[PDB]
């Protein structure tokens, strides 16, 4: 996996 | 404020290809001369300007069989259908002209672009 | 010997979401109490163990309407449906419990995992 | 984009 897009 | 799962789009595509392999919810047969290919209309539309035009038509959206132009090479179509469902294009010296002609017909601009680059590199 | 187009899976998903926005080829309505959500069965199956089980069933695969358990929160379902079609999860303090409960019901393991991690971080 | 996967 999860990221800040 | 959203978070994003990096692998989600590729996981979806892999699962759509698994549905295709198992013939689950396939809703159209594409006929390319003597060959038949089962697929999902939504995936075809998402990958090709020609299929987008066909399946947004009020009459053709209802068809369960679509016949392509007899000049289209079945192997070229098979390679492009695999690309639609996997992001992988099996481009070889022996198939590149057929793949490029099929991608032009299907209106798959990024594929036409890589074919043109590979052909230019050999001349 | 394949080459790969990096952005292809995300481009496909974006185009499937555009079809959903325009109500093109949507083939099921998911009902969550008083709310209705139109979607494509193949995308739902590709993203959820529950929908995979429902639409591979020889009777349920034919249904055009699926009613979810009345305990399921419509906003939680809406957030998860958007995640299916975009890879983006709108997780907030005010919705995380409903999103996690809905992801557990829908059998969306990666979403349940990030919810558990965000809840653990607040305690 | 195109790469060797
Ligand atoms: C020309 N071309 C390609 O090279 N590919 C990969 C295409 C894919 C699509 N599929 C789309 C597009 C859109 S909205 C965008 C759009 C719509 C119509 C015309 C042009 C552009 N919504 C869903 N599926 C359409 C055209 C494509
Ligand atoms: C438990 N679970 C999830 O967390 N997600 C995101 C799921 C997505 C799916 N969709 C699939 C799986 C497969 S074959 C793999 C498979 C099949 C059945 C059971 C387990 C595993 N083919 C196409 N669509 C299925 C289960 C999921």
């Amino acid at each position: 996996a999860w990221v800040i897009p | 404020s959203c978070i994003q799962f990096t692998r989600h789009a590729s996981d979806v595509l892999l699962n759509l290809n698994r549905l295709r392999s198992r013939d689950i919810l396939t809703d159209v047969v594409i006929v390319v001369s003597r060959e038949q290919f089962r697929a999902h209309k939504t995936v075809l539309m998402a990958c090709s300007g020609l299929f987008y035009s066909i399946f947004t038509d009020q009459l053709k959206c209802n068809l369960s069989v679509i016949n392509l132009d007899p000049e289209i090479n079945p192997e070229g179509f098979c390679i492009l259908l695999d690309f639609m469902y996997t992001s992988r294009l099996n481009l070889r010296e022996g198939n590149i002209m057929a793949v490029m002609a099929t991608a032009m017909y299907l209106q798959m601009e990024h594929v036409v672009d890589t074919c043109r680059k590979f052909i230019k590199a050999s001349e």
